[PDB]
């Protein structure tokens, strides 16, 4: 221990679900936008 | 007009003259300063009065206010500084050399 | 302006006389903005101490001009070689000298002779191959 | 199998560059592959049942 | 540039840039811009004094996805800068075709560069 | 300061950039300019210290003359043109006093002396504000006044600039003082591309923020203002030796680092458009500035200097966590050479 | 009369042409 | 004075570990140190390497052009031609400059 | 048989106002650590 | 300009006023009115190298 | 795999570091152009709005 | 080549994830591997070069040094194992993390297509060097060295940046394929007689020319084992490896623009051998023997005859594993002595046989003994020397003599004589040093039996 506690002995979880729960937003919106845009670009083109 | 707007900018020479070749006391640049505005005040205000372009008088003025606080500011930082010093000299403003 | 650039337009080697007064007054040019920056920072004591100054930098510029002006030219002259960088080299050699008496100094003669001397030398290069200097936009 | 501590999980960390560099140099060749078989000195016809000449 | 007709005014990538292919999630530089976050991760741990690897697994998640999120996103643009470029470009040499005129080298046979022997 | 005051204040100062590179009336420009110049002087005498006082007053005093330069050029225009904008047609003496004008706000190289007086003196982190934030706001009127603006002015300001700041950090040891020659130095060398590729002069200047603000929070966390201060970084805070080494070499141009890049393509520009004689120049000192960046590696890393007993008590109380984005533009800075293309 | 305006690049944009041709970048 | 401390010795790491192999304190990390240095280094790199590298065939051709050279003066010599004719890019493919 | 760290001595020439002193310019000595004069 | 957030936003703040043929008070027009007219709708879609 | 995928890879690796060199050479001397002539989309300065003049009576001629 | 390349990069999180305890052998067991990945490059059936794709190449003159980099990283950190051995396991993992970079960017520059690439691997080089000799540098002087090495390289590298680009806008391309298969013939102007300067004076630099040679003689002498063993063998090399791929374009400027760099090496040659003669630092001597034998090379990658190049190629591979096997045998001398003095310490072989043996080897290396590639090389750049002008012979007839005087000097002084009375007493041999010197000579021994192998380009 500490006799002064650390602030962050258990995890800010706050900042791990905004952290986890982000990243986890970014891919869905990543993966989705490069197979919507491989699309698009098909499309768009002759295929 | 050509004539008089020769003056005025000559008069902003003059006025930039001063403001670069400081001699004591501060108070006498800032007063030096606004000795351009003054200047520029009057030549937008008469190039723009003989071209009667009324769509840009607010601009004279706009000169003006804005002018009156940036001297606000330059005299409060004078008095910052005869209350540090109490002689408003140019030249004991060395310490940063 | 048109006088400084006739330095150019007559053949080096050829009407020295122009060319050192050319060269001498450029120097003596830059020995007055040399000497204004020397007196406007880094001040004098008194005001004739300081036209003193003025005049220091100001016959000393001038003198590095001078024999500049007059190496280069003579040098072409006895070499009967126009276009040629040594031409220039000896008469910057010759500057850096100059510079290095009016200093006072063997050493200061020593990197003016060799710095100067390339400095001029180059000159010569850049008008021979038509190198451009501050040039306009043109990409 | 990736045994920890140091047992295999860094000792697989080199040779793996390996393989991924071999995975790259054979990639690159998939992509240089103009002139395939188009070059002069080695412009052989297609040997039957064969589908390119350097691959 | 700018002052090219059509030009967006304040437009991340315009939808003309549809029409080129998306970046490959592996193209090499996107991983870079992986690794470059994880390290950015890592090195946050370090100043901070923490466990510099096993420390803030959350963290050093949002760092590599959010370096690579970032990246898609730009290289998808900066992919279509170029690729204007080339448009604007190879459209001007035909517009003023004779300024870019076609030349024809001469087989080395015809030419004749002089030869300086090395001896 | 009254949170309120605070945020008026910031909101000036952010208000003032922002207006600027906005609008295209130049007048609205010359206010972004003046409300630039009125936010910054409060903060500069927070501690309102004697020195404070004299760095705020010269600043002031250069900001407010150049800014009256500045509307004299826009108050020439409106009689040589209707228009209250620069344009094709404008008088060549009317932009040249543009130029001195606005290099003065950015102290580039003849009005470089205030600049490293005024930095010394103000906190570290209005220092960090005066150095890269405000910077922005004049360059921005010079990029849209590319085309105009004479290539032999800038050439000149440009190569006065890499020689007088390179010089005037050898000499200089306050660390703060360094950071203000470099920023003369980097600034010289935007304006040199600044007639011929605006992107680049941008480019310039993003890569000296993400290299300097990063550098800046460097030498706050530990709030050392000399190098022998820097350089018992080592008992301080050891990690952050390794990355300031890092910076610091990409401030000054060595190739692996980001820092290559502007300088790299600023030449490349240069020589497309034939100044071999000026880049040629510049490249030279601008090796300069690295010397001084190197003897401060020196000192800070690959040299350990002895440190006093009391650091052992300052290693003990829990250090302050260095900022979030210290860490992401700190490899941003040093790691993105390979990304070089998709950057210009 | 006012003067013609300048003529339009025409066309569908198709990635760049070996791709940034920066020194040395594959890319 | 300044405090420092006083110069370290060097330690006789031959007095413990008198089969001290050179390259760590502890004995077995030293073992294990060079049974897989002089084994990696020497035993497969010097010798596997070598044995590869003298394989390599007809290095940079060398070994293609002594026979390619029998034929061609096989060939030369029976048919009477010059061994090494004395222009090798034929003359008439050549177009001079006319006039000079 | 220690890389030569360095001693004081070498430490001492970075303090003082400019790297290189020269005449009538070690008159300047170092400004004040708080950035306060008296 | 260097950042474009009036066309953007559409907004038009600072533009409606920079040259002599803006709209003039009370429609009062200035001196050159048919002048600058004539000089800019020239100019228009001619880049300034050529407008020049 | 032979002398054959070293040739062939070669010869293409040129095809490509002639035809980019070919056109930087040719951007060059287009920008050249087009900043002086000023008759392409690059390098086109701006001049003020047209759809700002007021087209109106204006009580005056 | 991404293998010689990627898994050395893996190196690097190897020597940072491993234990501190087992850190040291598996970075030296797997580069030791590396190398044997290297050797592959050896195998070319064929005279079309191998472009292994758009941006790594490798023909005959990068593969015998991109092998001789691979091979040295195993080295370099069997040598450095000693000191740095005294550190806090974080210091270590630096240091080996650092030599590992040294080759991966050394491997990449040598086998690189675009010079440009050259320069931004070739100057990124010198931060890895400089962090070597500075940070673990023994003396109070690397500072000082460090920066005598940072700046005389810096200044001539920015005159070849601005050369290279320079070249882009004439031609339109930096790929040394196609610069060799297209006209760039420089007009003999007087400004082209700057250009050449330009490209050809950073290279020269690195390679110390004798009127530049001072900064190689202050760096190696403070600069740990690892430092002087990469400056010698494959930091110095660098610059020759840059004249060759180079003056392929420049083509005509050299025949006249040589001259002056030509006199300024062979007089240098002398010089630089005869000053060897007396100096006490015996890292001192072997550092001007470099710079001498580096002379030779520079006076040869100039007149530039087929010979010419073939010769600089043999002796720097040659020169490279001699240069190191002196140093790191230097190195033992001093660790036991303490002391870089050649005076004290005499009188070894009666207590270190073994290494004696190494110690007569590696001076025979140094001289000119026959069966030596060592030999071939200067016999061959000794042969062009006197097609360029037969006096020649002359100046590199006094330094053959010089060089036979000064490295038998080495074995006389350091290596026989009555021993030292009783210097802290002298441990015994570790099997690491006396490996360490195995692993450079067995090598020497191998190639000498097949030359063709580091035959260059021409
Ligand atoms: C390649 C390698 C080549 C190797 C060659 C051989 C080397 C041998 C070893 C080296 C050696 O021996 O050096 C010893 C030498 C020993 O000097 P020192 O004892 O330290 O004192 C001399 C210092 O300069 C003293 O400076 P200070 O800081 O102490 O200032 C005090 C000084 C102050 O000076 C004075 O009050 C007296 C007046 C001096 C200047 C007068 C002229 C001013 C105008 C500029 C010069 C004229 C230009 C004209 C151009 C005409 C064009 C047409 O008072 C003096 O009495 C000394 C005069 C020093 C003159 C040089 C410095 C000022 C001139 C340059 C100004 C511009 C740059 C700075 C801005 O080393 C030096 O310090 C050299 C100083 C700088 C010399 C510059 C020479 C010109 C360079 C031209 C470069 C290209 C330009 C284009
Ligand atoms: C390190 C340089 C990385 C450069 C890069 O990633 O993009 C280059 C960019 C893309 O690479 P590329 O050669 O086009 O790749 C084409 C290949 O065929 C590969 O194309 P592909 O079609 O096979 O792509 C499939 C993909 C499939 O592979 C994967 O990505 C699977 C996931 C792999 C994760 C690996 C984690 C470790 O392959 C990759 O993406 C992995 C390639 C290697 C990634 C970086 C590894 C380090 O172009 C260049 O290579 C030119 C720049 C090279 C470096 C110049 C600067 C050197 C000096 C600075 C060194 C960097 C540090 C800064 C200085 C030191 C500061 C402390
Ligand atoms: C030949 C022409 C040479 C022109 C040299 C101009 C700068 C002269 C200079 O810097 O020296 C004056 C002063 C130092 O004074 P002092 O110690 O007495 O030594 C005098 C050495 N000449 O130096 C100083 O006080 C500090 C530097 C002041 C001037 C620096 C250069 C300013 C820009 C000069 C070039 C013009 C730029 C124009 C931009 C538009
Ligand atoms: C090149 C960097 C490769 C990094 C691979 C993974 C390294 C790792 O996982 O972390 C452990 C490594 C060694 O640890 P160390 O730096 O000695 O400090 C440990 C304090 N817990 O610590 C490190 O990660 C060192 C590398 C940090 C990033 C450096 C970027 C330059
Ligand atoms: C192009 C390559 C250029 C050269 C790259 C390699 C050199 C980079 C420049 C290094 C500059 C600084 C050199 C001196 C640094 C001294 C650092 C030091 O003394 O260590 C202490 C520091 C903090 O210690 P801590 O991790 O908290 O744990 C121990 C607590 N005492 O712990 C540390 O600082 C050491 C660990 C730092 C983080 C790991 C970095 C290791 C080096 C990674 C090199 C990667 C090279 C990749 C090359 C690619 C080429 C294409
Ligand atoms: C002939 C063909 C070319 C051959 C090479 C010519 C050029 C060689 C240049 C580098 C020469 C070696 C370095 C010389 C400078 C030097 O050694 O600096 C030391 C000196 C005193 O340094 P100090 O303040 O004590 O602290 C240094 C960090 N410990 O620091 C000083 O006194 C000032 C040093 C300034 C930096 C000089 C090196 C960089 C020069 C950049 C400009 C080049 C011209 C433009
Ligand atoms: C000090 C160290 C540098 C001294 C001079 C080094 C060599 C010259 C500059 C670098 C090399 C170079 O590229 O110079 C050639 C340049 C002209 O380039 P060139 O290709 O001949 O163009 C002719 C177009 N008709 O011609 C030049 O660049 C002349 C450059 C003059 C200034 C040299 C640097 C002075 C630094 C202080
Ligand atoms: C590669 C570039 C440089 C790299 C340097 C560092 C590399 C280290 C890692 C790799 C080490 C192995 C690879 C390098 C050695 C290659 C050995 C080799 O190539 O042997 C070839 C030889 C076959 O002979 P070959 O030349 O093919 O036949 C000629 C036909 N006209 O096959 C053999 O005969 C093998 C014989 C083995 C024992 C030979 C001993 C002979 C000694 C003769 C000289 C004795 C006196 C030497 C005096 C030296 C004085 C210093």
């Amino acid at each position: 221990f500490y006799v002064r506690e650390p602030v962050n002995a258990k995890p800010n979880w706050l900042a791990v679900g905004l952290s986890v729960g982000a990243s986890v937003f970014m891919w869905i919106y990543l993966i989705q936008t490069h197979n919507e845009d491989v699309l698009e670009y098909k499309r768009r083109n002759g295929l | 007009m050509p004539s008089t707007f020769f003056n005025l900018t000559m008069a902003f020479s003059l006025s930039l003259l001063g403001t670069l070749m400081f001699r004591s006391h501060l108070m006498s640049t800032l007063l030096c300063l606004e000795g351009m505005v003054l200047s520029l005040f009057i030549m937008t205000s008469v190039t723009s009065l003989n071209s009667n372009s009324m769509s840009s008088m607010p601009i004279p003025i706009t000169i003006l206010v804005f002018a009156a606080c940036e001297a606000a500011v330059g005299l409060a930082l004078l008095v910052k500084v005869s209350n540090t010093y109490g002689t408003d000299y140019v030249q004991n403003l060395n310490l940063l050399q | 302006k048109r006088f400084f650039e006739s330095y150019h337009e007559v053949p080096d080697g050829t009407q020295c006389h122009r060319k050192t007064y050319i060269t001498t007054a450029l120097g003596g040019i830059c020995g007055i903005i040399g000497s204004a920056y020397s007196v406007s920072l880094n001040p004098a004591d008194s005001t004739l101490e300081a036209v003193a100054r003025v005049g220091r930098y100001t016959f000393t510029a001038a003198a590095i001009g001078a024999m500049f002006g007059l190496t280069t030219c003579v040098s072409a002259q006895v070499r009967e070689k126009p276009d040629d960088p040594l031409n220039y080299f000896i008469g910057g050699c010759a500057g850096g000298l100059t510079l290095g008496a009016r200093t006072h100094s063997y050493g200061t003669a020593a990197m003016g002779c060799v710095y100067m001397g390339t400095a001029a030398a180059l000159f010569k290069i850049g008008k021979l191959e038509g190198w451009e200097l501050f040039p306009t936009p043109k990409v | 199998l990736f045994q920890l501590l140091r047992e295999h999980w860094v000792h697989i960390l080199v040779p793996a560059g390996f393989v991924f560099g071999c995975y790259l140099d054979r990639k690159d060749d998939e992509k240089l592959t103009a002139f395939r078989n188009k070059s002069m000195l080695f412009q052989r016809e297609l040997r039957p049942n064969e589908e390119v000449t350097w691959k | 540039m700018n002052g090219r007709p059509g030009h967006e005014p304040l437009k991340f990538l315009p939808d003309e840039a549809r029409s080129l292919p998306p970046p490959k999630l592996n193209d090499p530089r996107l991983v870079y811009m992986g690794l470059l976050g994880y390290c950015t991760g890592l090195m946050d741990n370090m100043l901070r004094m923490r466990p510099v690897m096993r420390a803030g697994l959350h963290r050093q998640l949002l760092f590599v996805t959010s370096f690579v999120f970032a990246g898609y996103f730009y290289l998808k643009r900066q992919n279509y800068l170029y690729a204007v470029k080339d448009h604007d470009m190879f459209g001007y040499i035909k517009l003023h075709p004779e300024d870019f005129p076609e030349k024809e080298k001469k087989t080395y046979a015809e030419i004749l560069e002089p030869f300086h022997p090395v001896r | 300061m009254n949170p309120i005051t605070l945020a008026i204040i910031y909101f000036t100062i952010f208000l003032g950039p922002v207006i600027t590179m906005s609008s295209t009336n130049l007048m609205l420009m010359w206010v972004g300019l003046e409300f630039s110049l009125l936010a910054i002087i409060p903060m500069l005498i927070n501690k309102k210290n004697p020195r404070s006082t004299e760095a705020a007053t010269k600043y002031f005093v250069t900001q407010a003359t150049a800014s009256m330069i500045i509307l004299l050029a826009i108050v020439l225009n409106y009689k040589q043109l209707g228009t209250w904008m620069f344009q094709q047609q404008t008088n060549g003496l009317i932009l040249n006093m543009t130029l001195m004008a606005l290099s003065m706000k950015l102290g580039l190289a003849p009005f470089h002396f205030w600049l490293p007086e005024v930095t010394q003196g103000i906190p570290l982190h209005m220092g960090l504000i005066l150095l890269t934030w405000q910077k922005i706001a004049p360059l921005s009127i010079l990029i849209q006044i590319y085309p105009l603006l004479n290539s032999t002015i800038i050439l000149m300001l440009a190569i006065t600039s890499i020689f007088m700041g390179a010089w005037g950090g050898l000499n200089q040891t306050q660390m703060r003082k360094i950071m203000a020659y470099s920023s003369i130095a980097h600034m010289g060398w935007m304006l040199a591309i600044l007639p011929y590729n605006p992107s680049l002069t941008l480019l310039n200047l993003m890569i000296y923020i993400i290299l300097t603000a990063p550098m800046f929070m460097a030498l706050m966390l530990n709030n050392s203002m000399t190098i022998n201060s820097i350089s018992l970084l080592w008992n301080k805070t050891p990690a952050m030796l390794t990355m300031i080494s890092l910076m610091l070499l990409s401030l000054g141009g060595l190739p692996p680092l980001t820092g290559f890049l502007p300088k790299w393509i600023i030449i490349t520009e240069l020589m497309k458009n034939n100044c071999l004689i000026m880049a040629t120049l510049m490249a030279m000192m601008a090796l300069l500035n690295l010397f001084f960046y190197t003897r401060l590696i020196y000192s800070t890393s690959l040299t350990m200097f002895p440190t006093n007993n009391n650091s052992k008590m300052m290693t003990h109380q829990t250090k302050t966590k260095p900022n979030l984005m210290f860490s992401t533009l700190a490899i941003m800075s040093t790691m993105t050479l390979p990304l070089a293309p998709q950057l210009i | 009369a006012r003067p013609e305006p300048n003529p339009v690049i025409e066309g569908d944009l198709k990635p760049a042409k070996h791709g940034t041709r920066f020194f040395f970048w594959t890319v | 004075q300044w405090q420092e401390d006083p110069e370290p010795e060097d330690e006789n790491v031959y007095a413990k570990n008198p089969d001290f192999h050179g390259y760590d304190s502890d004995p077995v990390v030293d073992v294990w140190n060079m049974r897989a240095v002089f084994f990696f280094g020497f035993s497969i790199v010097l010798v596997f390497g070598t044995t590869f590298v003298a394989y390599v065939p007809d290095y940079r051709m060398q070994e293609w052009a002594r026979r390619e050279a029998e034929r061609l003066v096989k060939y030369r010599e029976v048919n009477g031609l010059p061994i090494m004719e004395s222009n090798y890019f034929d003359p008439s493919k050549i177009q001079l400059p006319e006039d000079d | 048989a220690r890389q030569w760290q360095p001693d004081i001595e070498w430490a001492e020439q970075f303090s003082g106002a400019v790297m290189y002193p020269s005449k009538e310019t070690a008159h300047w000595k170092p400004p004040p650590w708080n950035d306060v004069d008296i | 300009p260097f950042l474009d957030i009036q066309k953007k936003l559409g907004i038009s703040l600072d533009r409606h006023f920079m040259f002599l043929s803006a709209e003039q008070p009370y429609k009062n027009a200035a001196r050159c009115h048919a002048f600058e007219k004539e000089w800019i709708e020239c100019a228009h879609g001619i880049g300034g190298t050529r407008a020049k | 795999d032979g002398p054959e995928k070293n040739y062939e890879k070669t010869l293409a690796i040129l095809q490509i570091e002639s035809e980019k060199a070919e056109l930087r050479l040719k951007e060059q001397e287009v920008r050249r152009l087009m900043r002086a002539r000023g008759d392409g989309p690059w390098y086109q300065f701006p001049t003020p709005e047209k759809e700002f003049i007021d087209h109106s009576p204006k009580a005056t001629p | 080549m991404l293998k010689i390349i990627l898994p050395s990069l893996m190196l690097l999180p190897l020597t940072w994830l491993s234990s501190p305890k087992k850190t040291w052998t598996n970075v030296t067991s797997y580069s030791f591997l590396i190398s044997l990945t290297s050797l592959t490059l050896l195998w070319q059936t064929d005279e079309n070069y191998k472009n292994f794709s758009n941006m790594f190449s490798s023909d005959p003159l990068s593969t015998p040094l991109i092998i001789l980099t691979a091979w040295l990283l195993p080295l370099m950190l069997m040598a450095s194992q000693n000191h740095l051995k005294k550190d806090n396991n974080v210091l270590q993992k630096l240091y080996i993390s650092m030599l590992i970079s040294l080759q991966i960017l050394l491997i990449m520059t040598f086998s690189a297509t675009e010079l440009i690439m050259f320069y931004i691997l070739f100057e990124a080089t010198l931060i890895p060097t400089l962090i070597i000799i500075t940070r673990w540098g023994n003396q109070t002087e690397r500072l000082n060295a460090g920066i005598y090495f940072l700046f005389y390289t810096l200044i001539g590298s920015i005159p070849l940046l601005i050369a290279l680009i320079l070249i882009q806008n004439h031609v339109g391309t930096l790929n040394l394929m196609i610069l060799s298969f297209t006209t760039h013939t420089l007009d003999a102007s007087w400004s082209n007689n700057l250009l050449w300067l330009a490209c050809m004076m950073a290279f020269l630099i690195k390679m110390p020319l004798y009127g530049v040679h001072l900064w190689l003689p202050k760096a190696h002498v403070e600069a740990p084992i690892a430092g002087s063993m990469i400056l010698a063998a494959i930091l110095l090399k660098l610059g020759s490896y840059g004249m060759i791929r180079i003056s392929i374009i420049l083509d005509p400027l050299t025949k006249y623009m040589a001259y002056p760099f030509i006199l300024l090496s062979l007089w240098g040659m002398i010089m630089t051998s005869s000053i060897c003669l007396r100096q006490t630092d015996l890292k001192s001597l072997i550092a001007y023997s470099s710079v001498s034998h580096m002379a030779l090379v520079i006076a040869s990658i100039m007149i530039q005859t087929p010979w010419s190049f073939m010769g600089a190629t043999m002796l720097m591979i040659a020169h490279g594993l001699t240069s190191s096997l002196l140093f790191c045998l230097a190195n033992s001398n001093y660790e036991r002595i303490h002391s870089r003095t050649m005076i004290m310490a005499r009188g070894l072989q009666m207590v270190f046989p073994l290494m004696a043996t190494w110690w007569l080897m590696a001076s025979l290396a140094n001289l000119a003994l026959p069966p030596s590639i060592n030999l071939m090389g200067e016999l061959f750049i000794t042969m062009s020397l006197f097609s360029w002008s037969n006096f020649t012979i002359i100046l590199m007839g006094i330094n053959i003599i010089i060089t036979g005087m000064y490295s038998m000097y080495m074995i006389i002084t350091t290596q026989r004589g009555k021993l030292t009375n009783h210097m802290i007493n002298l441990q015994p041999s570790h099997t690491r040093e006396l490996t360490l010197m195995a692993l450079h000579m067995i090598p020497l021994i191998l190639l000498t039996t097949s030359p063709k192998l580091i035959t260059g380009l021409t």
